[PDB]
RNA sequence: AUUCAUAAUAACUUUUCGAAUCGCAUGGCCUUGUGCUGGCGAUGGUUCAUUCAAAUUUCUGCCCUAUCAACUUUCGAUGGUAGGAUAGUGGCCUACCAUGGUUUCAACGGGUAACGGGGAAUAAGGGUUCGAUUCCGGAGAGGGAGCCUGAGAAACGGCUACCA
RNA sequence: GAAACUGCGAAUGGCUCAUUAAAUCAGUUAUCGUUUAUUUGAUAGUUUACAUGGUAUAACUGUGGUAAUUCUAGA
């Protein structure tokens, strides 16, 4: 190619998108935004194919052109706007609040929340480093940039970010015995307490976690997610609590339930 | 040849036909830019001066500035000159073009008239074509009507008649650079934001300096306590 | 803005204002024809409703109030029972304000108010005072869409509860005061909708106690919401009045003309009347038509004699004459209204009859409509005159005007004589008043006038205003005025031999004065002094063409050889029509002397002719660039070279660009005729703008004349003419002030324009050598250092003074000026000055002097003041044992310049970063300079200090 | 893990940037001035970070051919030094230096009806064959050569030569 | 609101498998070896002003050349 690519086939979406492979060729491509490619949820899936308000691209179009939709607190209008993890989506028409967070099979789920607990997010400080002028400044998974952080902050902790000013109201330590939510791999949308990191300079860092039914499994470091303190997590969690269950036990609670 | 004869104080400007060779080769040999005198060309254009501007060739290729040469030739052209209009931006496309010198084989010469002789031309010098648009700048509505700083540009922009049917009406140019309140009000905004802005920066790195200096005061004490 | 969205655009989507959405918005909720859920019910208005508004809003503040209120109202006697906690709850969301929840309460209050709407009166007063805080917080957070909520809310309870608030109007208009009387304008207008519903419906014998009541609150906006208020009660569809109008405009006349009721409620009237008359068309008017005339005709008294006439006068005005079915009525009521008052009023009201009555009616009563002017307002006839003329002078000729103004002459010339001149002044300039100017004038005060400047002191300014207003109106005397003006003008002049400007305006009205030669004489025995006054000018001009050319003539001229030569100093004065009436002098006394004409002086005033525009500018031009073509291939006279040279210079005060290209080509090549004259022509201008010019002006002793001439209208279209009118009536109402104000308006232009020294200093500039040669005069500006002037009165501007140093350089031999060594230390001045462009012309004149060691270097100073070479050739030019460092011998005459030329650069503001190591670049090179060069440096800093 | 982030000192610059832009609306202070102050947005702009990307890059893995056994090095092949160029590392190129680099564990040369892969067929299993072709990546626009523009092109429904 | 200037896009998409045998490509690394329009977040009291020029032109008016082209010359 002489430049970048604007174009998405169906076929190499991502997955956990749950896209129609026959409904027509071309996937919506997320803009450039805060979150990678591969891991958002452009507005356009979340309110056509997941809350079913839209019924196609062009009422989505004239819902963002409206102005209801808000992402973390302020109004955006591209249907490609590419959200993602940890991002509020407001619809205050419908008196809704959504916070994007995947569930056990690995996909982004529509779960409500109260205006409170919207009134914030949290962050993974990908980087912590002095600006211009002697200024510091942190650098989290969703490239906000926060001057003057707390001087204990350091890489990889959790800092909650309230939304209406953009600044540090609180920070988790990664440490042992933390809760931790799984953002990559296989291990997707698994909830768990750290046991322990293995260190391997010049090379990645993996992380022992043990779940709430005592299994254990081993992620890469920048899979891991630190979200509170054992029993406590500073966010409402989806139904299953990150729980891995098996297929046989899944079709027992299936015929069960029904 | 034919000669278009341009008369720009009036801005007048009329074509005249040429059957006697005197005159062409007077013209012969020249330049653009070259000043000739037109009682060699007539007696019709006894006192005149005229300068050469340019001309087409009996194929219609233009005559073009800079190019020495009595014959065509083919020349790679550019964003902004003359005898060629890029279609798209950063194109270059090579064109046949005449070259600087008059020849026998112009088939019309454009001309200048630098200084008016004796004798009226009936087309050129008797008759005036006024502008078509006057000043839309504020300071080029002073300009020409000589207004002073005091004076409002507002009162004296040129109208023109417009009328349609049995229906009559006027129009005007929007002025622009014209200081209004709006203009005022969005300086204004723009200082009071940079200085709220600095304002707040202070009070940021004061901040921050505070909670600095109450950690190193802490660790301090633990250092010396475990001394 | 103005051009609204009248021609909608393609776009399905389209942006609007908050302004524009409240504009186009209004409370008239009948016209909906839309379906109603309410409409259809099976149990009550309230719950259908509420359970559609359960199923459409979301919102978290309705769905409190919902789960709250659910369980009372499933049945109409729940609602009821339970009324009580229903209207609370409605009221305590309401006030959170919240616009998400906001429509469905506003909705239901008004079907709760549907439900129980007698019983709703217990909650009346609680209901609007909530929707009037809501619509005042409404302000602050802009939603049109809210406002349309709240407003039908409220039309929606006026509606249901018709009955018990049209018993109670004025109380529910009290609640409703704060909103009429707002300070928003669309507050008010929507509040004027809703509460005119209740004033269609009702009972004329009510509606009588609701009009006294707002009457008596109208002795802020509340005018303005009473106007929106009963006009929209009268209108219902377009071209179209409600059926109800008769009734209540018939009880607002009789209101408004009852004693008691204040003025101003009259002039509410006026505007009411204005906005049904436009708005309606002549069918529906017909019926409001009657009642009006009816009623005026019925109550019309002396106490309310005045009110029924400022109706009359809003009839006649408004929509102009169209909206009139049948004018003999109108006349009918005026005779009524004469037999049975305000002066001015009646001046206002018959000048708008003769403009608008059509023809055949004022056929039948010009005469008597004169002849009641005569009776009354013979007081202030004059001033509806004038207004009568503005308005349609036509109609007054056609319909014989000017002899009742000729009969009120006669009748009232000796009170109020001045006030006559007054009217004769300010219609001389129009010409479409010739007709009045041939109106012949009373005998009998045209002698006791005459009688007067046959023994009249003039010794004091006051003398002279006496004369002067009573100079006007000899004008029309035909009593062999000439006998009577010579030996006036004799004492005029002899008693000031030194005019000042109001002298020079008498004397041309007194030249005026004469009709069809020893008034000649004395003219040009005394003119030198008058030349300049434009009235004087015109005045001789006429005495000039009236008078036929003789042999006796020449030899009065001939006593005066001057004559033409003193008249072209008036060419340079900056006035087109003084230039012109100077011009037309020239012609007729040429003809008198019998000299001939030049061709050149018929050109100039073609030119002078021609209008100043856009499309005559080109013409200009070339007619400037043709006769000075003209001027300078024919030899003439000094006189010709006189009248042109000075004519030129005339051109430059035009305020026209064109003009001034074809005079700044033309004088180059033609004033080698006069190289003298022009010189002088140049030096003066250079110093008018130094020289102070004022015009002093007799004042006349103050009149305290002034009155509340109209009532004001809200409306613009019926304020302007009054303001018109007013405008006429003040200026009657001081003639004195007035006389000398109108004069002084039409006297003409004396102030340059302050541009004329650089016009001047262009001409300088395209002919050096003449300023080469005449540097002495020059001279001083350059060591004052252009500063008239230890305080500063004033100075050249900068681009005044740029163009001054580009001629120096163009000297063709600079060192051999008047005083070359004075202005070479000048130079050296402003080759410190900080500025570049400044130093550049400095060093290009300083070069000018031939100076070898500096020609050798030349180069290399340029570059210094270049900025982008200023650098390297700190280090090339200035380094010490530099290859093309300057030879030891050299640096005496060299050094003082590059010395002076770094000190300006040390100025430069050191306020950016290349800006900042130009300073330090300065300061650095001075060790390479020898100890006492720096001694210098450091003297030239102190200097100013 | 650093000459890292950042800061400071002395200078330098055909040297930049630091809002001369636009919509809607008319609030607040008064010494009442078209005085002062002021809201909601659009579009620009230095640097840092993020994102879409780009470039180069480490290790391992390709069918037939030994009746192809030596190849590369004069005209760069291996490496050192300094410079030029590049967005940047680098024989990428230049100047001076040494004589190096690969190979029977198959280099070099030749054939390929050779774009590579996810995949498709058969088979009990090992294997054998196919994959231009719905996705990913690479190259091309008749064949070579060379460029303007632009963040991004050696572009071809952009340009210039030559060949046909 | 035509035309034109200005900004942006046209380097995406679509087609084909000619060349290409450690080349491409697959998996896996690195940029402490570099550019990055755009999006997102930060970020600039240190620089006649009630606001500067043509050091300028398009569209447009008007006069024209060529057989011809998304050709264009003078004013
Ligand atoms: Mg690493
Ligand atoms: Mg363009
Ligand atoms: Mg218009
Ligand atoms: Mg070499
Ligand atoms: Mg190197
Ligand atoms: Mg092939
Ligand atoms: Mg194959
Ligand atoms: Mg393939
Ligand atoms: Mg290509
Ligand atoms: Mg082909
Ligand atoms: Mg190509
Ligand atoms: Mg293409
Ligand atoms: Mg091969
Ligand atoms: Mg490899
Ligand atoms: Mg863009
Ligand atoms: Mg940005
Ligand atoms: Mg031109």
């Amino acid at each position: 190619a002489r430049g970048p690519k604007k174009h998405l086939k169906r076929l190499a979406a991502p997955h956990h998108w749950l896209l129609d492979k026959l409904s027509g060729c071309y996937a919506p491509r997320p803009s450039a935004g805060p979150h990678k490619l591969r891991e958002s949820l452009p507005l356009i899936v979340f309110l056509r194919n997941r809350l079913k308000y839209a019924l196609n691209g062009r009422e989505v179009k004239a819902i963002l052109m409206q102005r209801h939709v808000k992402v973390d607190g302020k109004v955006r209008t591209d249907t490609t706007y590419p959200a993602g993890f940890m991002d509020v989506i407001t619809l205050d028409a419908t008196n809704e609040n959504f916070r994007l967070v995947y569930d056990v099979k690995g996909r982004f789920a529509v779960h409500r929340i109260t205006d409170e607990e919207a009134s914030y997010k949290l962050g993974k400080v990908k980087k912590v480093q002095l600006g211009k002028k002697g200024v510091p400044y942190v650098v989290t998974h969703d490239g906000r940039t926060i001057r003057y952080p707390d001087p204990n902050i350091k890489v990889n902790d959790t800092v909650k970010i309230d939304l209406a000013s953009g600044k540090i109201t609180d920070f988790i330590k990664f440490d042992a015995g933390k809760l931790v939510y799984v953002t990559g791999g296989r291990n997707l949308g698994r909830i768990g307490t750290i046991v322990h990191k293995e260190r391997h300079d010049g090379g990645f860092d993996l992380v022992h976690i043990k779940d709430s039914l005592d299994n254990t499994f081993v992620t890469r470091l920048n899979n891991v997610f630190v979200i509170g303190e054992q029993g406590k997590p500073y966010i409402s969690l989806p139904k299953g609590k990150g729980i891995k269950l098996s297929i046989a036990e899944e079709r027992d609670r299936r015929r069960a339930q029904q | 040849m034919k000669l278009n004869i341009s008369y720009p104080v009036n801005g007048s400007q009329k074509t005249f036909e040429i059957d006697d060779e005197h005159r062409i080769r007077v013209f012969f040999d020249k330049r653009i830019g070259q000043e000739v005198d037109g009682e060699a060309v007539g007696d019709e254009f006894k006192g005149y001066v005229f300068k050469i501007s340019g001309g087409n060739d009996k194929q219609g290729f233009p005559m073009k500035q800079g190019v020495l040469l009595p014959t065509r030739i083919k020349l790679l052209l550019t964003k902004n000159v003359s005898c060629y209009r890029p279609r798209r931006d950063g194109e270059r496309k090579r064109k046949s073009v005449r070259g600087a010198i008059v020849g026998p084989d112009l088939a019309v010469l454009a001309l200048v008239i630098v200084k008016k002789g004796e004798q009226e031309l009936e087309g050129l010098t008797d008759t005036t074509v006024p502008k078509r648009l006057g000043p839309k700048r504020a300071n080029n509505i002073r300009k020409f009507f000589g207004l002073s700083k005091e004076d409002d540009v507002r009162d004296f922009v040129i109208r023109r008649e417009v009328t349609k049917g049995e229906k009559t009406y006027t129009k005007a140019p929007k002025i622009q650079r014209l200081v209004t309140p709006q203009r005022l009000q969005r300086k204004r905004h723009q200082r009071a934001l940079k200085v709220r802005n600095a304002q707040a920066q202070r009070e940021a790195a004061a901040e921050y300096a505070q909670l600095l200096a109450k950690r190193l005061s802490e660790r301090k004490a633990e250092k010396a306590e475990i001394r | 803005a103005k051009q609204r969205q009248t021609t909608k655009s393609s776009k399905r989507y389209r942006y609007s204002s908050f302004k524009a959405r409240i504009d186009d918005l209004k409370i008239e909720p009948a016209r909906n024809l839309e379906k109603r859920v309410h409409d259809y019910v099976e149990s009550s208005h309230f719950l259908a409703s509420f359970d559609q508004w359960k199923e459409i809003n979301l919102s978290a503040k309705f769905t409190e109030f919902a789960a709250e209120i659910e369980h009372d109202v499933q049945t109409l006697p729940q609602i009821l029972y339970h009324d009580k906690k229903i209207f609370n709850s409605l009221v305590s969301f309401i006030n959170f304000h919240d616009e998400f929840s906001l429509q469905p309460l506003l909705d239901l209050l008004a079907q709760f108010c549907h439900d129980l709407g007698p019983d709703f009166l217990k909650f009346y007063e609680e209901a609007i005072k909530t929707l009037i805080n809501l619509l005042d917080a409404a302000i602050e957070f802009e939603s049109s869409n809210v406002f349309e909520w709240g407003f039908n809310c409220l039309a929606y309870i006026f509606k249901y509860l018709s009955k018990f608030l049209v018993k109670k109007l004025v109380l529910t208009c009290d609640l409703l005061i704060p909103l009429l009387s707002h300070s928003k304008e669309y507050l008010s207008r929507f509040s004027a909708e809703a509460l005119s519903f209740l004033v269609r419906k009702c009972p004329v014998s009510n509606l009588r106690e609701f009009v006294r009541s707002v009457f008596e609150k109208l002795e802020t906006n509340l005018y303005e919401g009473l106007l929106i208020l009963f006009t929209e009660s009268m209108t219902s569809t377009q071209e179209t009045l409600h059926s109800k109008a008769k009734a209540i405009m018939s009880v607002l006349l009789h209101e408004a003309l009852t004693k008691s009721s204040p003025e101003r409620s009259v002039s509410l009237l006026s505007d009411i009347w204005m906005n049904i008359s436009k708005y309606a068309s002549i069918e529906s008017l017909l019926p409001v038509y009657e009642v009006m005339y009816q009623d005026f005709n019925d109550s019309l008294d002396a106490t309310n004699i005045d009110r029924i006439l400022k109706v009359l006068t809003t009839i006649v005005f408004s929509e102009s004459g169209r909206k009139i079915p049948d004018w003999n009525k109108i006349t009918i009521l005026i005779e009524r209204i004469m037999s049975q008052l305000s002066q001015d009023k009646v001046a206002f009201l018959f000048a708008l009859f003769i403009r608008n009555s059509d023809v055949k009616t004022l056929t039948l009563f010009h005469q008597k409509l004169f002849n009641y002017a005569l009776t009354n307002i013979s007081d202030c006839f004059l001033e509806f005159f004038q207004f009568a003329l503005r308005l349609s002078y036509e109609r007054v000729f056609s319909f014989n005007g000017l002899k009742f103004l000729q009969l009120f002459l006669k009748k009232n010339w000796q009170s109020q004589g001045k006030k006559i001149a007054l009217f004769f002044l300010e219609v001389d300039d129009k010409p479409e008043l010739q007709k009045v100017r041939e109106v012949n004038f009373p005998e009998e005060f045209i002698l006791s006038i005459r009688d007067f400047f046959v023994t009249a002191e003039i010794n004091d300014s006051n003398d002279l205003f006496e004369i002067y207003w009573r100079a006007i109106i000899f004008k029309y005397s035909k009593l062999q005025n000439t006998e009577i003006i010579i030996p006036l003008l004799e004492r005029i002049f002899s008693t000031f031999a030194s005019p000042d400007n109001f002298t020079k305006d008498m004397v041309g009205t007194l030249l005026k004065i004469y009709r069809k030669n020893n008034l000649l004489k004395t003219i040009l025995d005394n003119y030198e002094n008058y030349k300049e006054s434009l009235n004087f000018l015109r005045g001789w001009n006429k005495l000039v063409s009236n008078l036929h050319p003789s042999e006796s003539l020449k030899g009065l001229m001939s006593h005066y050889p001057s004559l033409l030569l003193s008249l072209t100093d008036n060419f340079m004065l900056p006035d087109g029509k003084i230039r012109y009436e100077t011009l037309e002098l020239m012609k007729t006394l040429m003809i008198l002397q019998g000299m001939q004409v030049p061709d050149l002086l018929s050109s100039c005033m073609v030119i002078e002719e021609i209008p100043l525009t856009l499309q005559n500018a080109r013409d200009l031009t070339i007619r400037i660039k043709n006769v000075g073509a003209e001027f300078g291939k024919t030899k003439t006279d000094k006189l010709v070279s006189s009248f042109f040279l000075k004519y030129l210079f005339g051109l430059l005060t035009v305020r026209f660009s064109p003009v001034w290209t074809g005079v700044f080509d033309t004088l180059p090549n033609v004033y080698t005729k006069d190289e003298a004259l022009v010189w002088k022509l140049v030096l003066s201008f250079i110093k008018l703008p130094d020289e102070n010019q004022n015009l002093d002006y007799y004042q006349p002793l103050l009149e305290d004349g002034a009155n509340k001439v109209l009532w004001d209208s809200s409306v613009v279209r019926l304020r302007d003419t009054i303001d018109t009118f007013s405008h006429i009536w003040s200026k009657y109402s001081t003639q004195n002030t007035s006389i000398i104000s109108t004069t002084i308006e039409r006297r003409g232009n004396t102030t340059y324009p302050i541009l004329i020294r650089n016009q001047a200093l262009k001409v300088m500039l395209s002919i050096p050598q003449v300023a080469e040669n005449h540097f002495v005069d020059i001279a001083p500006f350059v060591y004052n250092d252009f500063k008239t002037y230890r305080v500063i009165t004033g100075s050249w501007t900068e681009v005044d003074r740029n163009v001054f140093l580009k001629t120096l350089s163009k000297f063709k031999n600079i060192k051999n000026v008047y005083s070359a060594t004075e202005l070479h230390d000048h130079l050296m001045v402003l080759l410190g000055s900080r500025n570049t462009d400044v130093q550049k012309l400095a060093l290009d004149a300083l070069l000018a002097y031939k100076n070898p060691t500096l020609n050798k270097y030349r180069d290399n100073l340029k570059n210094l003041l270049d900025d982008t070479l200023f650098k390297d050739e700190i280090t090339t030019f200035l380094t010490e044992n530099g290859s093309q460092s300057i030879k030891a011998e050299d640096e005496k005459v060299v050094m003082p310049y590059v010395l002076r030329i770094f000190f300006g650069r040390a100025q430069v503001p050191p306020t950016s970063g290349q800006k900042r190591s130009r300073k330090i670049a300065v300061i650095s090179v001075l060790p390479n300079f020898k100890k006492p060069y720096i001694n210098d440096f450091l003297s030239l800093a102190s200097e100013r200090l």
